[PDB]
């Protein structure tokens, strides 16, 4: 169809089932990153303006890079629709810095990009394609999902095909600040591992009795390949 | 300091205290071999490669 | 339960396994610091007027 | 004075702490500081002075987020707090140490099983935490003491003895390094059987009916019947018995002999190379067999001796890759791999990539700044340049697609650009104390075009020669390259490109350089003008 959220929306409203009741318990916490925040706001405005207030929060953090603001959106207790048409807005308007820097309009999606993006959901979840879960998640408590590089179109038919499968269960008040300290601690870990590439010999590792304790294996090994070549040399030679 | 069973937090009272007094001269006279006593004290240092100290296979 | 204080070889304390511990199920009496008989026993000068 | 006072007024506490805070990363160090504040409380117990405890924890606590993968010290950590009065804090310690190793870890759930049973209490939430237990570590090889464990607590708690012949069941198809003994208990439990109706605690009813033409409601004599019907289960174990005797004497005789460390160690130990190879055949033998849990589960359990190596941390994200195709899962185990491994380029030239690919471009212009910030804003004068060549093809990439082209006929402005170029000269100009400055050279002249062409020419080679730098003179590489500059560029024709090179570059270079020059310059003019080859050999022909 076309690329146009609304007419997508009006389509994923008439087609879908019941496509209006909710779903029990659930919340969506999708982590982005931006540049520059003032063309994040007027996009974010609109998108306040359309969904109720309750529904869908936007935390920002500490500001400690100063330079990438991550902005955590969460989506608590949203419908089948709901959740499409946040998906599908801002997973475009973080590609559209990259791609499309000159159509400039925040709810019509031009048809050279494609949606790609990745959101967390709780792992208190019960299932009982284009979205695919992954392996080796690395917060511990929560179940990372990819969305793998979809037109707008299929992008709300197969939200919808997943949102109608989920069933969610019975999660804390604040477990959003259990994400946000969480995942704060997952990359302040990594960063601090970016700051030990530098200073790996003698910086902190004592190579002054490192090298001392391995210099006579080192040395025993070199002795065992210098007699390997020379007796492998022996068996390939005719002679 | 887990698997000495002699140097464990929980239970590592308990194997001291029921020892037994052993007021057998005899009884510690009899066996002739090494105690092996590994200490809680011991540190990563020692054996620092542990293929040249001679490994058995499983 | 792992390593025994029992004078018996670990032979005969195999034998003495108790069973699994308890299950918590919560009380349903009053605590040990509420327990009493009732007070506001009244007088007994009302009695012998009438 | 008490024993925290005593303790800090030691000598030999500022020598241990120093030498801990001097090599954070040095093992012994850490372990010969704990085992001091340890041995500084001799009676440890609920009484002794909560400023020590509050060190011991600190201590404790900092080293395991210093070295997160030491087994042993999770578990001693956890017995020393519920020593100290509270389960309630040694859940969490266990559960940490279980998170760390991404919940694949067996001797931690060994240890947290063997712990969780005396305090749970509660059984079905036992039970929840055996199949959790079950569901990660279960197909481990040396699992055979979590199973037997779980068959203990399944045959001390249960009156239905269902439960027991399931869980059994499934014990007999896996193969662990000591199944015999999963066996022998099947086998004599069979042969413990007394009537027909407990031939349905095996298997259903109506497959015993159809796979062993067995009915259970025989009425009659009970008793060739029912040694009929052992002697016809006992054929099937031993069927069953074959192929998990094939499959564990298969794994042991080539894989499972060789390795002889499945422990942590060190971050300063080294790794036979006998066990890297088994490990990589391993690995690769796991792959083959299509079982998800034990395929993450051996790449869990070989980054235990060769953590720091990353041959491992690269070989599970192509797994993740290209065989699986769960991308974003390749991305997070690279992520986890610049955590431990020593040698990060190859594990940040191929994140880099993998972050492209997923269409992550803000993740990569952040995790540049990182690079670029960590050697404070200096990396062109970095040592090492694997590191500066990697990120700087990445931050070309990102540069061209923020700032549109500059020069004509569509072309982006690669390396040129203003803020790269001062990278680029900051490095050129060092000129023998970097290595790596003919690929920046060479990397330098693909622009083929003709303002491109002339900026180059202009700001680069022009330059050289009018500083007169004697490295860049000397070495041969250099006048190749400023010859095929413009010999490939297409705006000029075939005369003037060859008269400009033979009249105006070739006689700038200086005769007492010839002897390296002439070696690099020769193949040039031989593979491009054979017929101008005799002017280049009388520009420096011995006799003047």
């Amino acid at each position: 169809q076309s690329f146009d959220i609304w007419k997508n929306l009006d389509r994923i409203r008439s087609t879908k089932k019941n496509a209006g009741q909710f779903i029990k318990g659930s919340l969506l916490i999708l982590p982005m990153r931006t540049e520059d925040k003032q063309q994040f706001d007027e996009c974010m405005d609109e998108l306040h303006k359309y969904i109720s207030k309750d529904i869908l929060r936007c935390y920002p953090q500490k500001e400690q890079k100063d330079e990438g603001m991550l902005f955590y959106i969460v989506l608590k207790d949203f419908n089948i629709l709901d959740s499409c048409f946040v998906l599908s807005v801002l997973l475009a308007f973080q590609k559209r810095l990259w791609m499309a820097p000159s159509e400039k309009s925040y709810f019509r999606v031009p048809k050279n990009i494609n949606l790609t993006g990745s959101f967390y959901l709780p792992k208190n979840i019960e299932t009982g394609s284009s979205i695919v879960e992954v392996g080796f998640n690395v917060v511990p408590d929560f179940q990372q999902f990819q969305v793998k590089a979809c037109h707008v179109s299929k992008f709300m038919n197969e939200l919808s095909n997943f949102f109608s499968q989920v069933e969610f269960g019975k999660c804390e008040a604040n477990v959003i600040n259990y994400f946000k300290r969480e995942y704060n601690r997952t990359y302040s870990q990594i960063s601090l591992a970016l700051y030990e590439l530098p200073l790996i010999g003698d910086g902190l590792f004592d190579i002054k009795s490192y090298i001392s304790k391995t210099r006579p294996i080192i040395e025993t090994s070199k002795a065992q390949m210098i007699k390997h070549i020379s007796e492998m040399k022996a068996y390939n030679e005719i002679s | 300091k887990v698997f000495v069973d002699a140097n464990r937090f929980d239970i590592g009272d308990l194997v001291k205290a029921s020892k037994l007094p052993q007021r057998a001269n005899e009884k510690s006279a009899h066996h002739s071999f090494k105690q092996t006593s590994r200490s809680r004290d011991e540190t990563c240092e020692s054996n620092p490669f542990p293929r040249l100290n001679n490994p058995k296979k499983l | 339960m792992n390593y025994n204080l029992s004078k018996y070889p670990d032979d005969v304390s195999r034998l003495f396994k108790p069973r699994p511990p308890l299950s918590y199920k919560r009380p349903t009496d009053y605590p040990y610091a509420k327990r009493q008989t009732n007070p506001n026993i009244t007088g007994v000068a009302n009695l012998l007027s009438t | 004075m008490d024993k925290y006072t005593a303790l800090i007024h030691d000598e030999n506490f500022s020598t241990l702490t120093l030498n801990v805070s001097r090599y954070p990363k040095s093992l012994a160090y850490w372990e010969k500081l704990l085992n001091y504040i340890v041995k500084a409380s001799a009676p440890i117990c609920k009484s002794t002075e909560p400023q020590l405890l509050k060190l011991i924890r600190c201590t404790y606590s900092s080293m395991l987020n210093e070295f997160p993968y030491l087994e042993n010290y999770y578990i001693d950590f956890a017995l020393l707090e519920y020593k100290l009065g509270n389960v309630s804090m040694s859940h969490k310690i266990f559960q940490r140490g279980l998170q760390a190793f991404n919940q694949r870890s067996l001797l931690l759930w060994t240890s947290y099983l063997k712990f969780c049973n005396n305090v749970i209490s509660h059984q079905k939430q036992l039970f929840k935490k055996y199949e959790t237990a079950e569901e990660y570590v279960g197909l481990h090889f040396f699992s055979g003491e979590f199973w037997d464990l779980y068959l203990e607590q399944i045959s001390s708690r249960c009156t239905s003895s269902k439960k027991y012949w399931n869980v059994l069941r499934k014990i007999l198809e896996i193969p662990l390094h000591s199944f015999s003994k999963f066996y022998a208990l099947w086998l004599q439990r069979i042969d413990d059987i007394m009537d027909l109706k407990q031939l349905s605690q095996l298997t259903s009813k109506d497959e015993l009916l159809k796979k062993l033409k067995i009915d259970i409601n025989y009425s009659g004599r009970k008793g060739p019947y029912l040694q009929d019907a052992k002697k016809k289960l006992k054929k099937i174990t031993k069927e069953m018995y074959m192929v998990v005797q094939y499959q564990v004497l298969e794994i042991y005789s080539i894989f499972e002999s060789k390795i002889y460390i499945n422990y942590y160690t060190s971050p300063e130990t080294l790794v036979s190379s006998d066990e890297i190879e088994t490990w990589i055949k391993y690995l690769d033998y796991t792959i083959t067999l299509q079982t998800d849990s034990l395929t993450h589960l051996n790449f869990q359990r070989a980054l235990l001796p060769l953590a720091h190596y990353d041959l491992v941390w690269i070989k599970y994200s192509k797994w993740l890759i290209n065989s699986k195709n769960d991308l974003l899962g390749a991305k997070n185990v690279l992520l986890m791999g610049l955590k431990f491994s020593l040698k990060k380029t190859e594990i940040i030239k191929l994140l880099y990539s993998v972050i492209c690919k997923l269409n992550e471009y803000v993740l990569l212009r952040n995790l540049l700044e990182k690079i670029e910030s960590s050697y404070s804003d200096n990396v062109e004068n970095v040592d090492d340049f694997e590191i500066f060549w990697d990120y700087l093809q990445f931050k070309t990439f990102c540069q061209n697609s923020l700032y549109s082209s500059r020069y004509s006929d569509s072309q982006s402005n690669g390396l040129l650009n203003k803020e790269l170029f001062d990278k680029v000269w900051k490095r050129l100009s060092c000129k023998e104390k970097k290595s790596g400055q003919e690929i920046l050279l060479n990397n330098l002249v693909q622009f083929y075009s003709k303002d491109t062409v002339e900026f180059v020419e202009k700001n680069i080679f022009q330059k050289i020669i009018e500083f007169g730098w004697e490295y860049y003179l000397q070495n041969g590489m250099f006048w190749n390259c400023y010859c095929r500059l413009i010999y490939f560029d297409t705006s000029r024709s075939y005369l003037d490109k060859r008269q400009y090179i033979v009249r105006k570059i070739w006689p700038q270079i200086d005769k007492k350089f010839a002897q390296s020059v002439l070696p690099s310059l020769t193949e040039f003019c031989e593979s491009y003008f054979p017929e101008e080859m005799d002017t280049l050999e009388e520009m420096f022909t011995e006799e003047p």
